[PDB]
């Protein structure tokens, strides 16, 4: 059960970045995954969701857009795209799988990657 | 005149075990109140009751078809006041699961891709069993590059934490060559 | 949406002392709460999913309980390994919101 995250790192506030999450040790297609970000001040929060092989997508009510999710099961790679960065977007991001679908707990957490902007 | 507001027994009622109630705020004296149901007024049926002098609404036998917008309005000469519509969410139990590839037989080397659909109000808890031994706790079961005689009975189990009821479907899958 | 508040902000206990952590939800979540344990500098790990079942053969010391708005997690015996940073999550449906966290 390996889930390795990756990101560009520190970027200009007026720029954009694309995250990646590679998987190994278990079937990527059968598992729904999501994005959880942590800040030392606010804490933990959920910022993205994806279903199996695309399909239904959900985003937090804080920002309707500005978030894109795209998974490739053949490459076992899950990608998150964000633009129009803001000073509150500095956090550490984890890609985490799911049990039972979209109503289950967050299992198989990853090491995660920090990012500031 | 202030706009009426509505309050409920239960924001998330459950099918066949819960009963919902509705109370609108104004409770003004020497006034008459009415209820709009998806643009329809006073559906006459024992299921829907109006008590406390056209003040409290009560609904029994909650099913998935009760998800209708309800509005309490006050009737006077110049009142013409109705509450903002409110949507009700029925937590109905899972239905009979269906496996999207309805074929009972496959070919050698075919990518087993089974999707189990239950159509419940929340996302059902999905589990998959092969010959009685649990394998995964997901909805989609994927097996690639199947070997001849790796076959058997595949069972999708669907659970709901709102009702606690079971629902399992077992289908026999086999491959010749 | 859904707001999660953890009553014990922080506490200290000796080895072998029974400890309890209490989380509360603004609205009603039936039995969907889960507890995540995070070591300093390490990724969180799942425990007590569906608020009554342990995860991945972890020792039986942990016990989840509670129904409705309030939920609790109890450790009967505390091991010399110092555990802290316990979070509560509902995951009833999107959006998903976490608790404040408890440091011990
Ligand atoms: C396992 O099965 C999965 C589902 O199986 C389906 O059901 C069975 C019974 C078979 O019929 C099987 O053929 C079915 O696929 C399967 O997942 C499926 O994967 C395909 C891609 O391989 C998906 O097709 C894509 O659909 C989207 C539709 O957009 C969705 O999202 C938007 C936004 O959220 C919604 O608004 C929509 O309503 C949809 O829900 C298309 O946009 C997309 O287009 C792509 O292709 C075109 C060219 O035609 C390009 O121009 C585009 O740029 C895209 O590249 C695809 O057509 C399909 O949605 C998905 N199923 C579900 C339910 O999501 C899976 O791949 C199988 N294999 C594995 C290993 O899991
Ligand atoms: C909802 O309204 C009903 C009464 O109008 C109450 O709850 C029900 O009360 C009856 C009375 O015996 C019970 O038979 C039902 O089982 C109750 N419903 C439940 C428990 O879901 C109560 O005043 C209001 N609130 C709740 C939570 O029921
Ligand atoms: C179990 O394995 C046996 C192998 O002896 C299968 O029986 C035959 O398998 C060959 C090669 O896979 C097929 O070409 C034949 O058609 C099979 N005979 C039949 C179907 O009568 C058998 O199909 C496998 N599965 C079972 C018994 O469920
Ligand atoms: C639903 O209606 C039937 C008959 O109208 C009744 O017997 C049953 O008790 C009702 N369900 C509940 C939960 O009251
Ligand atoms: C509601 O008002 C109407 C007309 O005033 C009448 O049916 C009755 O007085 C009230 N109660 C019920 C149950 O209809
Ligand atoms: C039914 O209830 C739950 C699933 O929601 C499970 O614990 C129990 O074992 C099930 N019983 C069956 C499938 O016989």
């Amino acid at each position: 059960v390996q889930l390795q995250e990756s990101g560009p790192g520190l970027v200009k506030p007026g720029g954009s970045l694309s995250l990646s999450c590679a998987a190994s040790g278990f079937v990527f297609s059968s598992y729904d995954m999501s994005w959880v970000r942590q800040t030392p001040e606010r804490g933990l929060e959920w910022v993205a969701y994806i279903s199996s092989g695309g399909g239904i997508t959900y985003a937090p009510s804080t920002v309707k857009g500005r978030f894109t999710v795209s998974r490739d099961n053949a490459k076992n790679t899950l990608y998150l795209q964000m633009n129009s960065l803001t000073s509150e977007d500095t956090a550490v991001y984890y890609c985490a799988a799911h049990y039972f679908g979209s109503s289950g707990p967050f299992a198989y957490w990853g090491q995660g990657t920090l990012v500031t902007v | 005149l202030p706009k009426p507001s509505i309050s409920s027994n239960n924001s998330k009622p459950v099918e066949d075990k819960d009963a919902v109630a509705f109370t609108c705020e104004p409770e003004a004296q020497n006034t008459t109140y009415l209820w709009w149901v998806n643009g329809q007024s006073l559906p006459v049926s024992p299921r829907l009751q109006l008590s406390n002098g056209n003040r409290t609404l009560t609904l029994f036998n909650v099913t998935r078809n009760d998800a209708r917008a309800y509005v309490c309005g006050i009737q006077n000469s110049v009142s013409a006041n109705r509450s903002d519509p409110v949507t009700l969410d029925v937590l109905y139990g899972p239905d009979t699961p269906i496996i999207s590839p309805p074929d009972s037989s496959y070919l050698s080397g075919a990518n087993l891709n089974l999707s189990c659909h239950s159509a419940s109000n929340p996302s059902p808890q999905y589990s998959w069993r092969i010959n009685g031994i649990p394998q995964q706790h997901t909805q989609v079961l994927f097996i690639a590059k199947i070997t001849p005689n790796n076959n058997g009975t595949y069972a999708c189990f669907v659970s709901n934490l709102a009702t606690g009821r079971n629902n399992s479907i077992v289908k026999s899958i086999t491959v010749s060559a | 949406d859904i707001q999660m508040t953890q009553s014990p902000a922080s506490l200290s206990a000796s080895v072998g002392d029974r400890v309890t952590i209490t989380c509360r939800a603004s609205e009603n979540i039936f039995s969907y709460l889960a507890w995540y344990q995070q070591k300093p500098g390490k990724s969180p790990k799942l425990l007590v999913y569906n608020t009554r079942t342990l995860a991945e053969g972890v020792p039986s010391r942990f016990s989840g309980s509670g129904s409705g708005t309030d939920f609790s997690l109890t450790i009967s015996s505390l091991q010399p390994e110092d555990f802290a940073t316990y979070y509560c999550q509902h995951h009833y449906g999107t959006p998903f919101t976490f608790g404040s966290g408890t440091k011990l």
